[PDB]
């Protein structure tokens, strides 16, 4: 049972890591898109 | 139609008799010799000016 619960802990970890990575990549992609459509380049 | 002794314009030039007399503004006298400036003119639309 202990080994099972340790495996579950590792699963929790991996899921949180994946969510953080997804948040990060969406912000990067949104910044890229807002760059390719912005008027910053002319200020 | 004729002017012996030199070169001249040979097209038809519309003119105007007006308060001061005969006026001819031929289109063949227009060249492309302007002068260029480096300032800019605002549009009154600050958003549009930001696009340039």
């Amino acid at each position: 049972l202990e080994a099972e619960l340790q495996a579950e802990e590792i699963a929790l970890k991996a899921l949180v890591e994946s969510e953080s990575a997804h948040e990060r990549q969406r912000l990067a992609d949104a910044d890229t898109l807002a760059r390719s459509r912005g008027n910053e380049r002319f200020a | 139609v004729k002017y012996r002794g030199t070169a001249h314009g040979t097209n038809e030039y519309p003119f105007l008799i007006d308060t001061d007399g005969f006026s001819v503004l031929p289109v063949s006298a227009l060249g492309l010799l302007h002068q260029v400036h480096e300032e800019r003119i605002a549009s009154g639309v600050p958003d549009l000016d930001a696009m340039m």
